[PDB]
């Protein structure tokens, strides 16, 4: 037995932990580790060698960052091992690891390796009673409280349609892109150095980020705005100097919706969604137009639902209706999902046990994760 | 609506109590088995006329018109 | 300000004798030995509680206003 399980949804970008039946992630924080590359010289400094979640926050211009997992999948291991350590630590749900079972959610479409290392890290590493792997597009419709629809979740690090008709997912019909928000920031960075501002620093880098959240916007047509003259709105640098975006501000998150701009030849997101629905069978394909979620923080640029209206109107066949249904916690609606799968009873049964596990092994949570 | 969801996780738990009921075969005369048989049946039946009465349909229109889709799908479905 | 200053150095040596309790092993049964370091964690956490209590810290923003940096610097790094 147990008292509460913890939901931590790793995404590429924002980690996000809570407890099972708290409305809202308690504590969500960005995922990187940052540790300080100059020299510590005066005692009273910042204590520990290794800064996550706020702290790094603060003091982000002491730090060299590193992201552990790139497009969903973790490669450096020992850092993905600090920040969920840090998710138990006094700041963060101040419990102990052994007491509480976890759900965790991956990207659909990982490398097996991912999901089996990561299980061995949980049970071996914090000896968790119970653990299960989780899709996010599930979780994100039992946020909506919805059985039907296609959740398209664009996060940081990937981008990924899922279909899912009356709790039932088409696994073949299920794509993903490796096109996300993390490579509209590098591709912002480099616009940003063409016009002569340099950010070539890991801490810059947040930077970027901040300017992508705060002035982009995505264009109704790309190429009626591309010929007309700009609005060059500017954004103030934390020191205080000024920075000026004009053309880049549209231009970099088209990046999206068309993956030639940064040279691969992968789908855009208009096309992993209407790909995903015609994979599908005919007779659903009416009802999976009629719902589509949205999910993940990449959803949330100004004018992304109208340009995804569209570009889907474009590719979907005539006189069908389509509605795209964006939640307001669209970022958190993930967790928010996890949340409400861990409360059922029925979680008990889904999980794998700690000596169901020992008995198996890789075996056990490669058939309960799909 | 915090007291509406703490009202239906009330409502989930009182009608876990019901549902979750199960008998040893061995223990206690046949007789005995067919009471607790017919007695578990009329009591889910009344549990299901209270549940269609609409009062809990208000209330869950409620849960759901608030977003609160924690209490609603656990009511569909952790009662069994 | 002198008064303060020597309320300080009173502060940073009683934290001084509680960080640096060590305990001769074979002096006593196990028991004693783990209630001694369970102790010592609470002890530590009380320690904490007291460090951020309110008169301390306007003690501390005190000697900082009269500029008795020695005492400040003494009690937050050396205390161990």
């Amino acid at each position: 037995i147990a008292n509460q399980p913890v939901v931590i949804d790793n995404g590429s970008g924002v980690i996000k932990a809570g407890f099972a039946g708290d409305q809202i992630p308690k504590y969500c924080f960005p995922n990187y580790v940052g540790r300080p590359k100059h020299v510590r010289v005066m005692a009273g400094a910042l204590e520990g060698d290794i800064f996550i979640g706020p702290k790094a926050e603060e003091h982000r211009g002491l730090l060299s960052i590193r992201y552990p997992m790139e497009h969903g999948i973790v490669k450096d291991w020992n850092d993905m091992e600090r920040i969920w350590q840090y998710v138990y630590s006094k700041d963060q749900l101040q419990t102990f690891s052994e007491e509480h079972p976890v759900l965790l959610t991956e990207a659909p479409l990982n490398p097996r390796k991912n999901r089996e290392r990561a299980a061995e890290v949980f049970f071996e590493t914090f000896n968790v009673p119970a653990l299960f792997i989780s899709m996010q597009a599930v979780l994100s419709l039992y946020a909506t409280g919805r059985t039907t629809g296609v959740v398209l979740d664009s996060g940081d690090g990937v981008t990924h349609a899922v279909p899912i008709y009356e709790g039932f997912a088409m696994p073949h019909s299920i794509m993903r892109i490796d096109i996300a928000g993390r490579d509209v920031s590098r591709f912002l960075r480099l616009y940003l150095r063409k016009e002569g501002y340099d950010f070539h620093s890991s801490s810059e880098f947040e930077i970027v980020k901040a300017i992508k959240e705060r002035a982009c916007y995505l264009s109704i047509n790309p190429q009626k705005d591309e010929t007309l003259e700009t609005e060059k709105a500017q954004y103030y640098l934390p020191d205080g100097s000024t920075i000026e975006i004009g053309p880049s501000r549209f231009r970099a998150p088209e990046l999206l919706f068309r993956p030639d701009l940064i040279g691969e030849e992968s789908e855009g997101i208009h096309e992993v969604l209407v790909f995903a629905i015609q994979k599908s069978d005919m007779d659903l394909r009416r009802t999976l137009f009629s719902n589509i979620v949205l999910s993940g923080g990449s959803t949330l640029f100004k004018g992304f639902g109208d340009r995804l209206l569209s570009e889907v109107k474009k590719l979907a066949p005539k006189d069908v209706k389509i509605r795209i249904s964006a939640p307001q916690e669209r970022l958190y609606s993930t967790w928010i999902g996890g949340s409400i799968l861990a409360s059922l009873d029925t979680f008990k049964k889904m999980w794998v046990s700690k000596k169901e596990y020992e008995e198996d092994g890789a075996r056990s949570i490669h058939r309960k994760t799909f | 609506l915090n007291q509406l969801q703490s009202g239906v996780n009330r409502w989930i738990r009182e009608i876990q109590k019901v549902t979750k009921l199960d008998r040893d075969p061995a223990s206690g005369t046949a007789l005995q088995e067919i009471s607790f048989w017919l007695n578990l049946e009329r009591a889910l039946y009344r549990i299901q006329e209270k549940r269609e009465s609409p009062e809990v349909l208000l209330t869950l229109d409620i849960l759901k018109h608030g977003k609160r889709f924690h209490a609603t799908v656990s009511f569909d479905t952790d009662t069994g």
